[PDB]
């Protein structure tokens, strides 16, 4: 159920816990939803991603995308940028 | 003072005009006593270098006598060795495709001269594979020498037998370096050793070894022949002999011509190779010793004289010898800024202080070019500078250091206007 | 005007004069 | 870099061996911290004359307690370090 | 390869129950002199803390790394 | 610097030296000391090269297998000298000096002149893989500071024509004179001799005794 | 006899002839700022971090490399000493990406540390930074190398401790990356031992990802059960499950050596 | 916020809500990660 | 903004709470990353010092503006990761606000 697949068993009694109530969950997952930003086809070997908005972002990490078959993917976002 | 002459020059060969082969070589009688000086003994050849005076005559001028006599020391079990360095990459320096290709055979003597010096068992020379037709030269001048049994055992009527090889160089600017040539020599990646483990003590094949510039090597039999004192007395005081200088870029008419050391650089190319392109006046900088050393202003040209001591009191090497003249007519900040880009296609990243450093100063040097980077940077560059300067490995970070230093000595009033220019337009 | 095995082919007809191994 | 005038190191320094001298059967160390600030250290058995002499002298007057404390180094064989801070 | 973690002598409590927590998970222990380790700086005094405290006591000799022989020129030996 | 398989570059591409080139290989390996047959890489590597300009992955494993050496140490070798193709090159494989010196020298204009004289840019290699166009460092020569280096030849002081008249005699025929297309011999003082102008001197002149 | 007496700023130790500048600061107590220099790992002065200045001597000296001499005062901490540290961890941290809270080697990072303690405060190289293309080299170790300080420690290991002989330099310059020219897995026991002696998190271990960060991990000394060689090693448990068993040195048994399968 | 709205992000909630904490929507604590020592579940067929 | 919570587990806001109030466990996600497994304020032993605030790289915990938060039962106080990542998807527009306010001060 949540991010990390965690669903209490069927006997579990910490169920009784969320009986009466709402066992919070996000139905936002990130998982997913980096996966609909697109790759960026960047057209230099080494790009850097300062994670958007500078120093309201992520530290600067620069990535190489001179792997023709796969996509640098920043450590921080998850953002994917080919050549 | 200079103005040598040409009957007291060393490789008259030089420019050709005279069989690079050995017959021309036997008209100039350059194996004439080679039987005799190796019967002189090691101990006798060394000294005549000690007397000589003779530096290094390659990239730091390193007495050639002591160093030599570094492994005049009792074998100990191990074949000593001898490795002659052709690689001749300084920027600048076509001083020894010279000696290779035109006068072979010098080199060849020089090799056996110096063998029984050393007592090497045999002498490998390192052309840089560049030379692929310099190669083939200099093993036709080897394969006659053999023929003639000047070289091989029973070595021009020695018992003294010593064998000298070819081994091809490939584009490495720094398998140059002494402990690096050897790991070449090796086999193994050309990056140098460190030099607590002196070449002699530790050589190649972990047999003791030596390694001298080719000119260092050529002159050896000449300087027996003539005498350390003939030689000696040519050049100025430590300074000695003649050494070939190499005029190259801004020069009426540029050319490799040996002529006295200590001989003024104003003077240089006002008598041999041409005048400054433009007139004297026309003359920004030149550096002295090659892309190694720093380049000196025009100011100190006119007085300054060509000879390691007098050079080392300008702050500048006299290095290769190789004289690039600048006129007015270009972007030093772009001359230099090349020069640090040849070094950072070239290091081999080793040492941490070279690696990351070079490349440093050529990412800061291209924004100079530019005019991007503020006054502010090229002060650091400096700071940056020196801590390359005396924390590498080789020399070669100690090079690259050198043409920064000399940029901000004497030309930091046009950096920052080029500093200025761009923060003008925005 | 030389060969690409120039210095190689060079080279191994010197062998024979190439002094002995260590 | 904090700024440090040397005419304390050298006043307290001074009334460091001054304490000492009227008191050698107690006083064991007398030291001046790079910070200017004096720590006699006394036998545990002046306690009662070393103070009295700081309450009651006309060269020193040292009237009011601030601290009296004991650090604890396990691995001392006296564990406690009583030490009184006074003005 | 910093060494100043290797100078002074510890002395550390056995290790006791650490149970899963039900409600959030997180670690739960019964013992008190879990996370405490004292420092001493000689082996000598350590040995006296557990004696007066009556702790029982099981010392561990010091290690420290042998001399080795080190020169660059060894790698460049001619038969290694 | 990392060899990702391809199918023209992979080990599917056998290599083996050539009858005769094998006993180049031997003599290669004799003027070393026995014992050091290692020390053989850089030239054996080369022969290689001359044998497949190529100079594949698989040739590099041959190279190891001939001297008894860890593979890796070819592949250190190659990767770290640069007169290593690593990869295919233009029959002519001009390269062209861009150091300071030459630059002085207006190198750069010869480098315009290749580049669309070529019709192709530096780095890249013309369609038919006749010529390849790289901006090579400092290759000695400095003298005749305008300088290239075609396959092994050193064409030295060349006019920006002159390229283009050398590069049609490689287009059509063979063996350009390789060499200065200019007045100069060799590095001589282009105006005239400022010394070595009288005649060379004789055996034993000014010798000291013995 | 043997014993010449080299002062390390003036204390006089004595040590055997061949012992090198480094270890004669070690005798006396003090630490010289290392990398590239691993005690069962050859000499290779790689880093040059470990610059030293022994007195009246033109040009500061490579500690761990440097046979020490009759009489040379090693001067560790002088103002030269400093700038000759505070000079090369500029250019180590200048194409270094800072990914500290990704590399897992946060606090067990020898090159934070030897920038906190023995380095600046800040930085100039305002210039654009460096990236390596990763590799897999195994299933065990993940080379995040675009960290490398190109100090081959590693190609000493996989060639001196083990005899795997296959990690090796390519190339020359600020691209000289340490990584297996084709792709070939480093495939050997011994194997694991590269992350705990490469300095820097570039290669770290792919189980052991991003579980926990070393503060944490409560460290309890206890014996190899997997093999009979006994080695001694490290369990680091935190909130009461094992996260990760490294090696602890013994040097009779295991020297600071664990096997692939007992980690 | 309607003379400058704020940046809309695509997960961001439209419905926000008040304290849940007396009604059953309320936050109960739970532990998110997943079982840690696994164990050997016996075998079902008779041996 | 395009959906992955910012938190890359590096764990320092659990090293600098002085409450001891953060527990982080993490795994690599299966996308490769790295993620928190779980994340746990417990708020009622957080002294609401604003170190964590501080000390994120990447600046995923952050002091919201609500004040109001006071429960019924001691439970709903501790708070695992899906309670904070809701309570940071319905606050993000003001939360966005404030850090864009402060931080170049910071
Ligand atoms: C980066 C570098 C490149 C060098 N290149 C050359 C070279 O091309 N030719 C040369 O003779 N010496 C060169 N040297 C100097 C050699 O390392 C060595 O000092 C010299 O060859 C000794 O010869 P000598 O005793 O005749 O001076 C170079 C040194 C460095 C650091
Ligand atoms: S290695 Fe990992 S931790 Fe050490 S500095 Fe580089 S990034 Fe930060
Ligand atoms: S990997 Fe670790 S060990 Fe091998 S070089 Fe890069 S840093 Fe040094
Ligand atoms: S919250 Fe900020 S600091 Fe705490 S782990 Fe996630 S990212 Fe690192
Ligand atoms: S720079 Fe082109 S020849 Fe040396
Ligand atoms: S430790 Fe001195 S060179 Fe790296
Ligand atoms: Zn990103």
């Amino acid at each position: 159920i949540t991010h990390t697949g965690q669903v209490y068993d069927e006997k579990d009694y910490r169920r009784v816990r969320f009986v009466d109530r709402q066992k919070e969950v996000n139905e936002n997952f990130a998982i997913d939803l980096i996966a609909q930003q697109p790759v960026n086809e960047v057209e230099h070997r080494i790009i850097a991603c300062d994670g958007g908005g500078g120093a309201l972002g992520h530290p600067k990490v620069y990535i190489n995308l001179d792997k023709e078959t796969k996509t640098g993917t920043c450590g921080y976002c998850g953002l994917q940028f080919k050549q | 003072f200079g103005s040598l002459k040409d009957e007291d020059r060393i490789f008259t060969n030089l420019y050709g005009r005279h069989d690079w082969r050995l017959k021309g070589a036997l008209r100039r009688g350059d194996w004439y006593k080679t039987k005799e000086i190796l019967l002189k003994g090691p101990d006798w050849i060394l000294g005549e270098m000690k007397t000589s005076g003779l530096r290094g005559r390659g990239g730091a001028g390193f007495p050639t006598g002591l160093k030599w006599s570094f492994m005049n020391k009792p074998s100990d079990g191990r074949p000593k060795y001898l490795v002659v360095n052709a690689d001749e990459g300084e920027p600048g320096t076509c001083k020894d495709r010279e000696i290779m290709r035109h006068d072979p055979h010098k080199l060849v003597e020089g090799c056996l001269v110096g063998g029984r010096a050393m007592g090497a068992r045999a002498a490998y020379i390192y052309i840089r594979g560049e030379f692929y037709n310099e190669a083939s030269n200099l093993q036709v001048a080897i394969r006659e020498a053999y023929e003639a049994g000047l070289i091989g055992k029973n070595a021009c009527g020695s018992d003294y037998d010593f064998d000298v090889f070819v081994v091809r160089g490939a584009g490495a600017y720094i398998c140059g370096e002494e402990t690096a040539l050897i790991e070449s020599i090796e086999g193994k990646q050309g990056k140098p050793r460190l030099k607590p483990p002196f070449p002699a003590d530790v050589g190649v094949f972990g047999c003791p070894t030596t390694v001298a510039n080719v000119e260092t090597v050529a002159v050896s039999p000449t300087i027996c022949r003539r005498g350390g004192t003939w030689f000696a007395g040519f050049g100025r005081e430590r300074n000695s002999g003649t050494k070939l200088f190499n005029i190259s870029g801004h020069v009426n008419h540029p050319c490799t011509v040996e002529e006295e050391m200590s001989v003024p650089l104003k003077e240089l190319i006002e008598k041999h190779a041409g005048g400054v392109t433009g007139g004297w006046d026309n003359l920004l900088a030149v550096i002295p010793g090659g892309s190694s050393t720093p380049l000196i202003p025009k100011s100190v040209c006119e007085t300054v004289l060509m000879d390691f001591d007098a050079l080392v009191q300008a702050q500048t090497g006299l290095g290769t010898a190789a004289v690039i003249v600048m006129d007015r007519s270009t972007d030093i900040v772009k001359a230099i800024a090349r020069l640090i880009e040849f070094y950072k296609h070239e290091s081999c990243g080793q040492c941490t202080p070279c690696r990351e450093g070079v490349d440093w100063m050529n990412k800061v040097m291209a924004r100079f070019v530019k005019g991007d980077a503020r006054p502010a940077e090229i002060d650091s560059l400096w700071e940056i500078s020196k801590q390359i300067e005396g924390h590498t490995i080789c020399a070669l970070g100690d090079g690259a250091a050198w043409p920064v230093q000399g940029l901000i000595r004497h030309f930091r009033p046009e950096l920052e206007d080029r500093m200025q220019r761009f923060a003008q337009q925005h | 005007d030389y060969n690409t095995y120039t210095f190689l082919d060079l080279n191994l007809d010197l062998s024979k004069f190439r002094l002995p191994q260590p | 870099v904090r700024p440090r005038s040397d005419v304390t190191h050298k006043q307290l320094s001074a009334f460091g061996e001054y304490v000492a001298e009227i008191l050698p059967k107690y006083v064991q160390q007398v030291q001046v911290s790079c910070l200017d600030e004096l720590e006699i250290c006394i036998h545990p058995d002046g306690v009662i004359p070393t103070l009295t002499f700081l309450r009651d002298h006309t060269n020193a007057q040292f009237k009011s307690l601030a601290d009296l404390t004991a650090v604890d180094v396990p691995t001392r064989q006296n564990r406690f370090e009583i030490v009184y801070n006074l003005l | 390869s910093g060494v100043n973690n290797t100078k002074k002598w510890k002395m550390e409590f056995d290790t006791r129950e650490r149970w899963e927590n039900p409600l959030m998970g997180w670690a739960s222990t019964a013992d008190p002199l879990s996370n405490m380790v004292l420092t001493f700086s000689a082996k000598e005094d350590a040995i006296a803390f557990a004696e007066k405290n009556g702790w029982s006591y099981d010392v561990e000799e010091k290690k420290v790394p042998k001399p080795k022989s080190k020169s660059y020129g060894a790698n460049f030996s001619w038969n290694k | 610097f990392v060899h990702r398989d391809t199918p023209e570059n992979n080990p599917d591409t056998p290599f083996d030296f050539t009858p005769e080139n094998y006993k180049r290989i031997e003599a290669i390996v004799k003027n070393y000391p026995e014992g050091h047959q290692a020390a053989a890489v850089l030239p054996v590597l080369d022969l290689a090269q001359r044998q497949n300009g190529w100079l594949p992955i698989s040739a590099m494993n041959k190279v190891a297998e001939v001297l008894q050496v860890p593979p890796m140490r070819v592949y250190e070798v190659a990767t770290f000298y640069t007169m290593y193709n690593r990869k295919p090159v233009g029959k002519y494989h001009i390269q062209v000096c861009t150091t300071t010196p030459c630059m002085l020298r207006d190198s750069d204009s010869i480098l315009e002149t290749l580049q669309r004289k070529l019709g192709i840019k530096v780095g890249e290699t013309t369609p038919d893989k006749l010529f390849t166009l790289i901006e090579v460092e400092c290759l000695g020569a400095c003298v005749n500071a305008p300088m290239v280096q075609i396959n092994d030849n050193y064409y030295e002081d060349l006019t920006p024509k002159d390229i283009e008249e050398i590069i049609d005699e490689l287009k059509a025929g063979k063996v350009p004179k390789p060499g200065p297309r200019s007045g100069r011999f060799c590095c001589e003082p282009a105006g005239g001799l400022t010394s070595l102008t009288e005649p060379p001197k004789g055996p034993g002149f000014g010798v000291q005794a013995g | 006899s043997n014993l010449i007496e080299v002062f390390v700023d003036g204390q006089s130790v004595m040590v055997e002839p061949g012992t090198t500048v480094l270890q004669a600061c070690e005798k006396v107590g003090m630490q010289i700022p290392r990398f590239c220099y691993h005690e069962r790992l050859s000499v290779a002065g790689n880093c040059r971090m470990c610059l030293v200045e022994i007195e009246k001597a033109p040009k500061v000296v490579a500690a761990c490399a440097m046979p020490v001499m009759k009489g040379w005062n090693i001067l560790t901490n002088s103002e030269k000493s400093k700038k000759a540290r505070e000079g090369v961890m500029e250019f180590l941290l200048a194409n270094h990406p800072l990914d500290c809270p990704i590399c897992d080697q946060g606090g067990e990072c020898d090159l934070q540390d030897q920038s906190m303690m023995f380095g600046s405060d800040r930085s100039r190289f305002l210039e654009g930074k460096r990236a390596v293309e990763d590799k897999n080299i195994g299933p065990l170790v993940k080379t995040i190398m675009t960290r490398c300080i190109q100090c081959t420690r590693c190609i000493r290991f996989a060639s001196e401790i083990a005899g795997v002989d296959d990690l090796g330099t390519t190339g020359r310059g600020n691209d000289m990356q340490v990584g297996t020219y084709i792709e070939k897995m480093f495939m050997s026991e011994l194997s694991g031992n590269v992350i705990d002696i490469c300095p820097v998190g570039a290669l770290t271990s792919k189980p052991y990802a991003f579980t926990a960060r070393p503060w944490e991990t409560r460290k309890t000394e206890s014996i190899d059960v997997m093999d009979a060689v006994g080695s001694n090693i490290v369990v680091s448990t935190r909130t009461g499950e094992v996260m990760r068993i490294l090696p602890r040195m013994h040097e009779d048994i295991n020297e600071e050596w664990i096997s692939d399968k007992t980690r | 916020p309607t003379t400058n709205p704020p940046t809309a992000r695509k997960f961001i909630w439209t419905n926000h809500k008040f304290n849940v904490s007396a009604t059953p929507e309320q936050y109960v604590p739970y532990s998110t990660t997943r079982k840690k020592i696994h164990e050997w579940v016996p075998p079902s067929t008779p041996y | 903004p395009s959906g992955e919570e910012r938190c890359i587990a590096c764990k320092l806001c659990e090293a600098i709470c002085p409450a001891q109030a953060i527990t982080i466990e993490a795994e690599p996600r299966a996308d490769g990353s790295r993620r928190t497994t779980r994340y746990d304020i417990d708020m009622t032993k957080c002294i609401y010092c604003g170190f964590c605030q501080e000390a994120c790289p990447v600046d995923a915990i952050v002091e919201g503006p609500n004040f109001e938060f006071s429960t019924e039962t001691h439970e709903e106080l501790l708070y695992n990761k899906e309670k904070l990542l809701n309570n940071g998807d319905k606050w993000e527009a003001e939360i966005a606000a404030n850090i864009q306010a402060d931080y170049l001060y910071r």
